[PDB]
């Protein structure tokens, strides 16, 4: 029988926004703590 | 009796008792030199189709398909493996075969439309599954086949239909209403497909679509 090809889950565009912004401030954190 | 008996056992549902199944396999392959047998062949590879063991699939039916091309018993089983290995030049080599075979058996469009499914062309495979469900009824893989290109078409609303008719014409069989449960998640409809996925997992506690889904 013709069997399904299983569905594939997609990396999001948001959840990668997400965590380029955390990075951003992630990386923001300690520029002030070295001043 | 002795011997009717397990021929009998042989021909029921695999999915369930599957064990005994495999037993009276061997018992016919003992005392009776009946392993030679199409029908017991045909049993081991729907055996194999059920657990997914398509590799056995095809040295298996390769091996009876070379006695016997033309077994329309054993052909869908073999139609099925050969799209799950994906290949191309053997379904192309058999459907053509079978189309100057046997032009007015639904089998043969099906294994067309297959080739063309393996070949991602979804467009001729609409025709060449609406043309294999006409001709045959009671054929459930070309309605699956239908809704599948459908699916992989781009438009989702006629396959919903089409796989709701695959399984109001075929009560009992849980693959249509799994295939149908994974079109509900396509359409981010999950309510529907909590129930049809416990209802087809219902009778397919062990293979990889259900628990996937």
């Amino acid at each position: 029988m013709i069997r399904r090809a299983p569905t594939t889950l997609q990396l999001s565009h948001d959840d990668v926004t997400s965590l380029i912004d955390d990075l951003n401030e992630q990386k923001l954190k300690q520029q002030l703590n070295i001043e | 009796k002795e011997i009717m008996k397990n021929l009998y056992k042989i021909n029921l549902s695999k999915y369930i008792n599957t064990e005994d199944i495999t037993k009276s396999n061997e018992i016919l392959a003992k005392d009776y030199k009946l392993a030679d047998n199409v029908d017991v062949v045909r049993s081991k590879v729907d055996i194999c189709y059920t657990q997914c063991k398509f590799n056995e699939c095809l040295e298996l039916c390769e091996t009876v398909l070379e006695n016997d091309e033309f077994n329309t018993n054993i052909l869908p089983a073999y139609i099925g493996c050969l799209y799950e290995l994906s290949n191309k030049n053997k379904l192309f080599l058999l459907s053509h075969r079978l189309a100057e075979t046997f032009p007015k058996s639904a089998i043969t469009w099906f294994s067309v439309a297959t080739y063309y499914m393996s070949l991602d062309r979804i467009s001729e495979a609409q025709k060449y599954y609406s043309k294999s469900s006409i001709l045959d009824p009671s054929f459930a893989a070309a309605w699956l086949g239908f809704a599948h290109t459908y699916a992989l078409e781009g438009e989702q609303d006629q396959a919903l239909t089409a796989y709701s008719t695959a399984s109001r014409f075929f009560p009992g069989m849980h693959l249509p209403k799994l295939f149908l449960g994974m079109q509900f998640m396509a359409m981010n409809s999950l309510n529907l497909a909590e129930s049809y996925f416990v209802l087809a997992y219902d009778i397919c506690p062990n293979d990889p679509l259900v628990l996937n889904e």
